[PDB]
This record gives C-alpha cells, sequence and structure tokens, in this order.
C-alpha cells in the first residue's frame, strides 16, 4: 500500500 | 470503505462523561479523525489520531485507536452543554477521500437548580400547551394520536436555564390534562 | 528472514513536449508487483503480480487516486526546484523517490527509508529514528522547514512503523509461494580461448533469488579481485537473477584457481574448480 | 472560508439546478457531500485540483466541474425526489500539510412533483399564561409557524423591533404535520421567556417572525392562489397586564 | 551528473538452437533516464521489442529490460543497439552465447 500524503518540496 | 456509528443518541447528564464509539472496514484507513457539527452549519474538525498511537488528546477530548478491533472512540471529559451536536467519526484512505460514519448526537443536559415541572394552556394572541420547568430526567414522549402535535424538548437559557415541550391539536376538547401522556409528574394548573 | 517492501518514483519534466513522464513501481523484496506510467493508456495502477491480481477493485481505485497524488506532487516539485536552484525552463531535470519498510524474521518493524533525490543527486531524506531530515543543500534546507512545519515526518512515521508493515505481511502471506522462497543457484564453469598462452574461465551463477550473491576467483587460495571481469548481477525475466566472474588464465595454470559462490540457497559456500 | 449559495432551494422534478462553492484559501481540492437521516455525510464527486474531477460513492444524477481552483459547482441536471437532501462543499489542501477538511456551510434542497404543494407559513404566537406568571414570575411566549412546505424556514424572535437572542428556544427541525403522506406540510415551534415583569410592560412589543423560502421571481405560477413565493410571515403580542 | 549506460545482451536461458528462448538487454546505471534501446537480427530492427518499467538502483541510477523471444540458430546474429547522451554514437553490443 502506498504511503497517502505526500507533500510538495 | 464504511465506517460504523451506531447508537444514533446519547444523553449525558452535565458534569458528566460522555464517550462515543466508532468501528470501521478497510484497513487501507490510514487517518483517523472526528467531526462535530453544530445545527444550520457544517462539519467542524474536532481531534485526530496517527494509524500508530493507541490514545490522543486535546483539552478535554481524548481519542482511542485500537487497530485490533478495528474500533475508534472518543472521550468527552468533562461534558458542557455547548457540547450537545452531532459527532461524526471519520477515516481517510489517502489524504484526498474522507470516509463519514452515521454521527452521534449528543446531548449535554443542564443541571436543573430549582426546577417545577408544568403544562400550561397559552392562547393565541389573535390553543396551545407548553410542558416546561421540568428536569433533564423526563424524557418526552410524543404525538400519540395522529391528529395532535408534541415538540421535542429542547433548552432555553436566560442571562436560568428551562426544558419545554410544545402540544397542539386542531381538535374539539383535546386539553393540556390529557396532551403529554407518556412520562412525567405534577402541576397540572386549573 | 528478513524482509522489505519498497516503492520507486520517477519524474522527467518535458519542457515543451508535454507534461512530466511520471513512472511508479513497487517491490516486496525482489519481485516487482504494482505500477503506473503516465504515458500508459490505463491512468491506473495495474497489477504486475500474480498474486496482488487477487486484491479488490477498492485497492485498485484506492492505489491509483495516491499514485496520482505522487504524480501530481512530482509535477509541482519539478518547477519547485527549478526555482530554487534557478535552472532553465528549457532543461529536462529529474525528481526521484524511493520510500519502504523491513521486517525481521518476527516480521516485525525494523527500519523505514524515504529518499528523495532531484538530477540524480540526494536531496533530502528522513533520518532512521523516523523523525528528521538530512538536508543536502540550501534548497533542501527550504523544504526541510517547510515538512517540519507541516509535521510530514510524523506522518510518515506512521506509515512506515505501521500501515507499511501491516501490508508487507499480507503481500507475503498471499504471495507466500513466490515472496518466501530461496532458490540457490545453478552454478557451472566454461573455458575460453582465442589463443595459445591465455584461455579465459568463466563461472557461472544461474536462476537464482533472491538477487544477494557474491562470486569470486582465487588463485592458489589469493583472492583475485584486481585480475576479473565481474559483471553485475542480471535478472533472467522469470524472477530469478544470473551472474559471472572472468579471469583469463596462462596455459597450464587451470587447475590453480577456484571460484567462490555465496548465496542464501547455499547451505554451504561452493567453490568450483576446472576439473 | 468556504462560501455556498444558494441556502435554500426548491425544485420540481425536472429541473436542473447548480450548486455554487467558492473557497478563498488557495486550497486545491473541493469535495462535495450530502447529509442524510440514515447515513451521515457521503462523497458525491471531489475534485483533486483545477481541471481534475472524479467521483465519489454516491456520484448518479451530479455532474460537476473545476476550471478554477476558486470554484466547484454542483450540477443536477434534472431533478429526482431522492436528490432531496442538504448538501455540503468541502475543500482542503493536501500536498501543503493541510489534510484536515474544511466545510461551507451547506445547501437545504427539497424537490417536489408539483409545485402546487410549495405553501408559506402561517404563524402564530400564543401569549404567556396567568397561572405560570403567577406561579413562576416569568412569561413565556410561543410561536407557532404552521401550514408551510418546503421546510425552508428561519423563525426569529424581535422585541420592540430590535431582534432577540436570550430565553429563546426553538425547534433543531420542522415536524411534518401529516407523516403518512409524500407532500407534508411542516410546523415548528419556539419559545421566548421573559419575566413577568417585563411582559406586563405595555410598552414591549414581541414578534414573531419566520421567514419562508419558497418560489422565485421566474418560477411559473399559473394558479389563482397567492404564489408561494419566498416571504416573511410574521404574527405579534402587545405587554399586558390583565 | 551524466552517467553512461552498461549494457549486456544475453538470452534468459542457455541458447540452445532451434529452441525457443528469450533474448534480453539489460542496460544500467545511467542518469539522465532517456534511452533508445534496440534488439537487432542481423542489423535488421526486431519489431516487437518489449521493456521493464523504469526503476533504479541505491545511487539513483536507472535499469531497464528489454526483452523478446527468439528460437537461437547457428547462422543468426543478434545485438542490441543502446544510444543515450553520453553516447556520441549508438553502442551496438553482439551477444555472445557463452556472456
Amino acid at each position: 500500500l502506498l504511503f497517502g500524503y505526500p507533500v510538495y518540496v | 470503505q464504511q465506517v460504523k456509528q451506531n447508537s444514533p443518541s446519547l444523553s449525558v447528564q452535565e458534569g458528566r462523561i460522555s464517550i462515543l464509539n466508532c468501528d470501521y472496514t478497510n484497513s487501507m484507513f490510514d487517518y483517523f479523525l472526528w467531526y462535530k457539527k453544530y445545527p444550520a452549519e457544517g462539519p467542524t474538525f474536532l481531534i485526530s489520531i496517527s494509524s500508530i498511537k493507541d490514545k490522543n488528546a486535546d483539552g478535554r477530548f481524548t481519542v482511542f485507536l485500537n487497530k485490533s478491533a478495528k474500533h475508534l472512540s472518543l472521550h468527552i471529559v468533562p461534558s458542557q452543554p455547548g457540547d450537545s451536536a452531532v459527532y461524526f467519526c471519520a477515516a481517510m484512505e489517502g489524504a484526498q477521500k474522507l470516509v463519514f460514519g452515521q454521527g452521534t448526537r449528543l446531548t449535554i443536559n443542564p443541571n436543573i437548580q430549582n426546577p417545577d415541572p408544568a403544562v400550561y394552556q397559552l392562547r393565541d394572541s389573535k390553543s396551545v400547551c407548553l410542558f416546561t420547568d421540568f428536569d433533564s430526567q423526563t424524557n418526552v414522549s410524543q404525538s400519540k394520536d395522529s391528529d395532535v402535535y408534541i415538540t421535542d424538548k429542547t433548552v432555553l437559557d436566560m442571562r436560568f436555564k428551562s426544558n419545554s415541550a410544545v402540544a397542539w391539536s386542531n381538535k374539539s376538547d383535546f386539553a393540556c390534562a390529557n396532551a403529554f401522556n407518556n412520562s412525567i409528574i405534577p402541576e397540572d394548573t386549573f | 528472514g528478513s524482509h522489505s517492501m519498497r516503492y520507486f518514483f520517477t519524474s522527467v519534466s518535458r519542457p515543451g513536449r508535454g507534461e512530466p513522464r511520471f513512472i511508479a513501481v513497487g517491490y516486496v523484496d525482489d519481485t516487482q508487483f504494482v505500477r503506473f506510467d503516465s504515458d500508459a493508456a490505463s491512468q491506473r495502477m495495474e497489477p504486475r503480480a500474480p498474486w496482488i491480481e487477487q486484491e479488490g477493485p477498492e485497492y485498485w481505485d484506492g492505489e491509483t487516486r495516491k499514485v496520482k497524488a505522487h504524480s501530481q506532487t512530482h509535477r509541482v516539485d519539478l518547477g519547485t526546484l527549478r526555482g530554487y536552484y534557478n535552472q532553465s525552463e528549457a532543461g529536462s531535470h529529474t525528481v526521484q523517490r524511493m520510500y519502504g519498510c523491513d521486517v525481521g524474521s518476527d516480521w516485525r518493524f525494523l527500519r523505514g527509508y524515504h529518499q528523495y533525490a532531484y538530477d540524480g543527486k540526494d536531496y533530502i531524506a528522513l533520518k532512521e529514528d523516523l523523525r528528521s531530515w538530512t538536508a543536502a543543500d540550501m534548497a533542501a534546507q527550504t523544504t526541510k522547514h517547510k515538512w517540519e512545519a507541516a509535521h510530514v515526518a510524523e506522518q510518515l512515521r506512521a506509515y512506515l512503523e505501521g500501515t507499511c508493515v501491516e501490508w508487507l505481511r499480507r503481500y507475503l502471506e498471499n504471495g507466500k509461494e513466490t515472496l518466501q522462497r530461496t532458490d540457490a543457484p545453478k552454478t557451472h564453469m566454461t573455458h575460453h580461448a582465442v589463443s595459445d598462452h591465455e584461455a579465459t574461465l568463466r563461472c557461472w551463477a544461474l536462476s537464482f533469488y533472491p538477487a544477494e550473491i557474491t562470486l569470486t576467483w582465487q588463485r592458489d587460495g589469493e583472492d583475485q579481485t584486481q585480475d576479473t571481469e565481474l559483471v553485475e548481477t542480471r535478472p533472467a525475466g522469470d524472477g530469478t537473477f544470473q551472474k559471472w566472474a572472468a579471469v583469463v588464465v596462462p596455459s597450464g595454470q587451470e587447475q590453480r584457481y577456484t571460484c567462490h559462490v555465496q548465496h542464501e540457497g547455499l547451505p554451504k559456500p561452493l567453490t568450483l574448480r576446472w576439473e | 472560508g468556504v462560501t455556498q449559495t444558494p441556502k435554500f432551494q426548491v425544485l420540481k422534478t425536472g429541473q436542473s439546478m447548480t450548486l455554487q462553492c467558492a473557497q478563498d484559501m488557495n486550497h486545491e481540492y473541493m469535495s462535495w457531500y450530502r447529509q442524510d437521516p440514515g447515513m451521515g455525510l457521503r462523497l458525491i464527486h471531489y475534485s483533486v485540483g483545477a481541471g481534475i474531477t472524479d467521483q465519489g460513492e454516491v456520484p448518479n444524477g451530479y455532474n460537476v466541474s473545476r476550471s478554477t481552483t476558486e470554484d466547484f459547482p454542483l450540477r443536477l441536471l434534472s431533478a429526482a425526489p431522492s436528490q432531496t437532501s442538504v448538501y455540503f462543499c468541502a475543500s482542503s489542501y493536501p500536498g501543503g500539510g493541510f489534510y484536515e477538511q474544511y466545510f461551507g456551510p451547506g445547501t437545504r434542497l427539497t424537490v417536489t412533483e408539483d409545485l402546487k404543494n410549495v405553501f408559506p407559513p402561517e404563524v402564530a404566537v400564543f401569549e404567556p399564561s396567568e397561572a405560570e406568571i403567577s406561579h413562576t414570575q416569568k412569561a413565556t411566549l410561543v410561536c407557532l409557524a404552521t401550514g408551510f412546505y418546503p421546510d425552508h424556514v428561519e423563525l426569529s424572535w424581535w422585541v420592540n423591533g430590535k431582534e432577540v437572542h436570550s430565553g429563546v428556544s426553538t425547534d433543531p427541525q420542522p415536524l411534518k404535520e401529516q407523516p403518512a403522506l409524500n407532500d407534508s406540510r411542516y410546523a415548528l415551534s419556539s419559545r421566548l421567556r421573559v419575566s413577568a415583569t417585563f411582559w406586563q410592560d405595555p410598552r414591549n412589543h414581541f414578534r414573531c417572525q419566520v421567514q419562508f423560502y419558497g418560489l422565485s421571481e421566474n418560477d411559473e405560477w399559473t394558479q389563482d392562489r397567492a404564489k408561494p413565493v419566498t416571504q416573511i410571515v410574521s404574527a405579534e403580542a402587545w405587554g399586558r397586564a390583565d | 551528473i551524466q552517467r553512461t549506460p552498461k549494457i549486456q545482451v544475453y538470452s534468459r536461458h542457455p541458447a540452445e538452437n532451434g529452441k525457443s528462448n528469450f533474448l534480453n538487454c539489460y542496460v544500467s546505471g545511467f542518469h539522465p533516464s532517456d534511452i533508445e534501446v534496440d534488439l537487432l537480427k542481423n542489423g535488421e530492427r526486431i519489431e516487437k521489442v518489449e521493456h521493464s518499467d523504469l526503476s533504479f538502483s541505491k545511487d539513483w541510477s536507472f535499469y531497464l529490460l528489454y526483452y523478446t523471444e527468439f528460437t537461437p540458430t547457428e547462422k543468426d546474429e543478434y545485438a542490441c543497439r543502446v544510444n543515450h547522451v553520453t553516447l556520441s554514437q549508438p553502442k551496438i553490443v553482439k551477444w555472445d552465447r557463452d556472456m
């Protein structure tokens, strides 16, 4: 299952 | 992706503890949170809990996660009357999907200092029965006869707190006397 | 034994030519199981392993969303970074992300990873404690600040320690036959020679899994490191790997050299002689 | 914040309608939910960003679009009784750390088979009990709005021309007055408690006002009774001293 | 930093003439990812060539695997043409059944 909270750099 | 909130209603005397429970389905839920909703307004974020923690608390609110049982909870201690609201338990499947449950109406009942129940008949400015001043212990039963209307109890505040429920019917001799037939005691004025 | 799940994302900007190319692949150990490509037709996360094919539609719907989230995040990052370094609009640049977890033999948490790289060089990575960041340059520091403020680490930690692990166990269990296996290498030796004084001796290792292997040539018992041609472990295409080491031997010396193969499937390390 | 218009809407099966949702927070993600008694909130459609849209749990009957990051309009192409609900719009900014979602105020919508069903309210106040005044030293006036359909109403109390909030209590939701009927009329009651002293002062004027949301200046109405348009219907009472 | 491809042409199973096998081309340790790879038969480009999904190693370099079915023959010559920005000309690697 992938991560659910990527954030912009 | 279902979030089940059994128990649609819940009343708790002021000062006491209110615990709202929740259960869910998919193992794909990674974030858990709670929303509180006031009447005629949109839901407000209330508190969250990460997939790995067990308990979490922001002043008076404590959330409990128990992934083994897929059950989340919220403890409101000490509960205040301003807390009455429908509380929605939610969970996300990533940050772009929120899944709510059925919600639960919390009714925090104020403590009545000196009560004296009574049903009064009021007449038009140009008859409705008012059952007021009762204890937050008395539940208020609705209409028995389809042609007679009874409202659900509410609480009014003065800068004094009172409990009231209204009864009316366009019938012949419908009288306050009978009106609120189901659970009460005292003061049937003349 | 230990196990691990890892996701690798690559986004290359296409100034003029269109939106950045985005590929995302996930692996459980050395086996790829899911994929996604922006230039593909489906626009959905696809199964690249038979054991994952059994997963419900909700999985594919939920995974397509999140992966697409990963896509959008990088599209933004490419430009964000172009700004940080003050690079041209016309240049193709790359952004790469890798993240995953490792479970021990007890199948419990061991280590969590998350690394971002821009243009082939490290940019920012989450420290082993899963609470802080290692930023390369000044740019990386800006991002570091952003992420510390948004409490990103605290969410990754809950993913790596919890959900990543939980899912790996699931995958391992549903993919038992494939994932929980050890194919030892089927070794042998060849002898090439195009001259009357030198003959090349090649030692092989084929059909092995996982991919970890140590292949070494020795002469009379002395490591032959600097005189050995070692090819990078290569995939067979059917779920196993290949590899070979080769030394140039002066005629007559054949009996002096020994190949040494080390691999998890081998109870005791092998030694092959040209006999 | 997140604003959404209109607040109340009445449609007849077959009419199209678009719900407006605007957010001024530069949030990239916006969503549309609907609350029904039996099942909390449910997602209709959501947008992860400008130019992108995707369906949720209950997407049938609604269309949605996102040509701007500021607006996310919900279209009902041809109304149906089932779409009778309270709609909420929400926004968040995921890729920036804002996972926590923000909800607009919500818009009530009711759809009927025939517009002849829409009826304005008939409000009337009932004066305090002589017994109550005597017995408790407080006076409770009770407002009673009845006969209205749809239940889109806002009842407020006004004393001496100025609105009042203290001492008032008003039902959270109107009660259907003919439960067996689909096109049922609603009723609403409210209370305003003041001291006996205050009620017994002829200078004080009490007024229960109820604002009804009905037909528009464009809705067609070829009938003999007054068009059940959006209007305010009040009733009043004067400080006595019996 | 531009790192050039490490090319390897080989077959999946031991090359047995007249017997079905797969021709593999593996390029790795390169950067950037834009890379052109053709499998050839006697100089002629092979039509239906498949490939793996782009990924990378611990040092961020990329690796891809191009494959196609094929029946090895004593008389047919197979190759792998690779092109990348590090290469001033397309690198041609012939298939030797002993590598």
